[PDB]
RNA sequence: GGUUCUCCCCGAAAGCUAUUUAGGUAGCGCCUCGUGAAUUC
RNA sequence: UAGCGGCGAGCGAACGGGGAGCAGCCCAGAGCCUGAAUCAGUGUGUGUGUUAGUGGAAGCGUCUGGAAAGGCGCGCGAUACAGGGUGACAGCCCCGUACACAAAAAUGCACAUGCUGUGAGCUCGAUGAGUAGGGCGGGACACGUGGUAUCCUGUCUGAAUAUGGGGGGACCAUCCUCCAAGGCUAAAUACUCCUGACUGACCGAUAGUGAACCAGUACCGUGAGGGAAAGGCGAAAAGAACCCCGGCGAGGGGAGUGAAAAAGAACCUGAAACCGUGUACGUACAAGCAGUGGGAGCACGCUUAGGCGUGUGACUGCGUACCUUUUGUAUAAUGGGUCAGCGACUUAUAUUCUGUAGCAAGGUUAACCGAAUAGGGGAGCCGAAGGGAAA
């Protein structure tokens, strides 16, 4: 569907079906569970998840966020230099506490001013885990994240 | 590299004497202070047949711990915090706020 | 201590291979007393 | 000796049958949960 | 798995492929030529690391309370909020983290120079003799000397170099390689008694380890082996001057100190069971493991008449106590003194069956690798030619 920005109001084409599927609740459960239990080290209870089963649920999740507007899609978003207070500032302005920087490529700039937040959390679209994604109130992404997530999802 | 040394005039941050000024008579390995005029204790003291027979009740003074005092800046008239800068190859204390060397 | 050390003594176990095997296990358990004197 | 706390509905047997090789192998009408189910009884 | 076994339960291989976190050497070398190329050992100097340290920004105040880490209003900081301690739950009052520096000693991985160094390229040759096989006398290879292969061969003897041997998923045949005494081969993978850092849907004094402190303890045994209980010190010890009673004690009562003293060396909070005091009710004519209910009298608070409720409650009526073990448990048949704490997991590894959920005629990868759960990878297990006994 169409994504509306609220910066350049510049349209964004992304795929219906891995955007617009409904949201299985079922699935999404299974899969967090079985996150939350990869997480342990029993000191194993890590549990099998279908390939699909995990794609079909970030679909679900990502699906669900745009209808909860809690996604956010914008250009591209840097920081001159690598202090808190510019990250900070630049959010306040936004009005965004909560936020998960998802960005096309990890900055070390970016990564070193949200380094000390623990509101804002900041990631590259590969590492991302539906646990993440759920928790956090809002998730911020650029054009590059959001293209590179088209294509792998397919 | 401690703030607080022998002689130090200090102002109490916390307890029922906050805010009182005092120096420093002693601290201890314990991360513990004595200055007098503040922390006053009436201790029962037992008497004792030795040469020393004070008895009665002594007002002695009771440590207390390094990070309910600071060092008064006596400029301000404000507590402030200390830090350590390397002056001609000597290790030298010095205030925060207009920082200047003790 | 005469006819208790001369065959229940620490040099009665060393005088042979396998009274060694018994001083080895008071190595590892350390007690107050190591032998009878 | 002991299958442990609580809770709602439902719930197989006595001296037997075939009959060997004995503290047992095939096997029990009536009864339970799910499915099939024709006035079949 | 293809095989093997009274084909009873069991035990038990290889090539190819999917994954390269492997790096393939020296001697039999005469002669023209040596301190060569590739490297190691032993010293010094420079540069980069490990093992002890220092500097290192950032919250001032007020109300309530004895005391403020939390609340309200205004800010700084944020490559740094990993954790714990600092009078109550602390970024900024302390101890630890970015950034910026030092080398008198020792050690490890590339590079200048020096001494001793088993030593290359080109040309001219070679590709491993007490052995195989056979004879006499034994044992171990599951097999008693079998229909018997392969592995080891003391003493007495003895061949050959495409005219002899093995292998190509093993009759006979052909071509190539190979055909007996040499010398070497790192790391990863195995293993956790000691150090530092870091981690957790593990536990918090009958738990965990015999043992959280003076636990490899007191104590017992000839030695060895084996083998208990016990911190809930307080924020700071402010851990009772003086006076009275008494035995110049123990114990207790005042005063003083402190926010709190039935927390006073059994010392934060102090349950059940057992054993007492004060008040109220019943019993000295009551029915033998009798509790609830019905009913009268009395007491501390119903209450501007209201036998409304609880405990106690003479007397009446109904009823062969309870659990385990059994063809029965009211039994001269048997078992537990009670309370508190603790206590006999349905897990891991195959197969089979059921329920739940994604592309709709590509449903599924494990290990390893990866910006360490996604992406990438299909060599297997479970399926996609039914109908047809089978074809």
């Amino acid at each position: 569907m169409e994504l509306v920005l609220k910066d350049a109001q510049s349209a964004l084409t992304v795929s219906e079906t891995t955007f617009g599927r409904d949201f299985n609740e079922a699935l999404v459960h299974q899969v967090v569970v079985a996150y939350a239990a990869g997480a342990r080290q029993g000191t194993d209870h890590s549990q099998k998840v279908n390939k699909k089963m995990y794609r079909g649920a970030l679909k679900s999740i990502l699906s669900e966020l745009v209808r909860q507007d809690r996604l956010i899609v914008v250009e591209k978003f840097s920081v001159e230099a690598p202090k808190t207070k510019l990250l900070a500032q630049k959010l306040k302005d936004m009005a965004l506490e909560d936020v998960l920087i998802i960005t096309g490529e990890l900055d070390e700039n970016l990564f070193l001013a949200a380094r000390n937040l623990h509101k804002v959390d900041v990631r590259d679209a590969t590492g991302i885990d539906p646990v993440s994604l759920i928790a956090f109130d809002k998730v911020v992404m650029t054009a590059d994240a959001v293209k590179q997530v088209e294509e792998m999802l397919a | 590299a401690a703030k607080i040394r022998r002689d130090d005039e200090v102002i109490v941050l916390t307890g029922k004497d906050k805010g009182k000024r005092g120096k420093v008579k002693n601290v201890l390995s314990s991360g513990k202070v004595i200055v007098e005029g503040i922390n006053l204790v009436k201790k029962h003291q037992k008497p004792v047949p030795a040469l020393n027979q004070p008895g009665g009740i002594v007002e002695k003074e009771a440590a207390i711990q390094v990070s309910n005092v600071a060092i008064f800046n006596a400029a301000t008239g404000k507590a402030d915090r200390v830090g350590f800068r390397f002056e001609d190859g000597k290790k030298v204390r010095f205030f925060k706020s207009n920082s200047e060397t003790i | 201590v005469l006819k208790r050390n001369r065959s229940h003594g620490f040099r009665a176990r060393m005088a042979t291979k396998n009274g060694r095997q018994v001083l080895a296990r008071r190595r590892a358990k350390g007690r107050a007393r190591l032998t009878v004197s």
